[PDB]
């Protein structure tokens, strides 16, 4: 589990393996004191770059848990078709309700 | 175009004489009264359509 | 089954036997790479022609599966009736709801 009061602890695997619901209360229950005798290897600005590589891979894991809720998203914009010679490519102005009962 | 494709037509039409005149009213006049320059035609790929 | 990445396969018998429910998916799920080692005998413009009689004559098939649904086709216009010598031939504006429970 990552510790959010230390700069050199937050990795990509510590954020992705932790759940999105579990990411809320883990960061809210950290320590106010920031420690500064052993820093993150890419500096103080570089640790924020590494933290955001876990949340971007977490919605793709959240999309699997909600894959039994929505459909397969058909393309949004034209120029995307296999058969472009007898029909056009449509483009979804996605006003639909993606929901599976 | 007519209602009776069974009573078909190549030489004898179905429409009144003012019918195309009405289209000449509707196309040449009223659509420019709403166009302000912004409308244009289209050639149809009915195979695509 | 007609292969949609070679134009030398589309006939009218192969498309009319295919329903229009399934022709939605078969067009978007094909291979993007157009092939050009087997051309078409009516030209490539004639291959689009052979495709669309395959769709138009298939519209009877999608309608015959819904033959327990709509009503009898009323004569839309005058001139379509047998007995003309005392009463006229009506024309029925088909603005109704064709639906049988």
């Amino acid at each position: 589990a990552p510790q959010f009061h230390r700069p050199s602890t937050i990795t990509a695997d510590n954020v992705r393996a932790l759940g999105t619901r579990g990411l809320v209360l883990a960061t809210n229950n950290a320590q106010f004191i920031m420690d500064n005798s052993y820093p993150h290897p890419h500096g103080t600005q570089g640790a924020v770059r590494e933290f955001l590589r876990g949340q971007a891979a977490a919605l793709t894991d959240l999309g699997v848990t909600h894959a039994n809720n929505t459909f397969a998203p058909q393309p949004m914009f034209a120029g995307d078709a296999a058969a472009e010679w007898l029909r056009p490519s449509f483009g979804l102005k996605r006003t639909y309700s993606p929901f599976v009962v | 175009t007519q209602a009776r494709a069974a009573d078909a037509a190549d030489d004898r039409p179905h429409r009144p004489a003012d019918w195309t005149v009405h289209h000449k009213i509707y196309y040449y006049v009223l659509v420019p009264a709403f166009s302000r320059g912004r409308c244009c035609t289209a050639g149809v790929r009915f195979d695509r359509v």
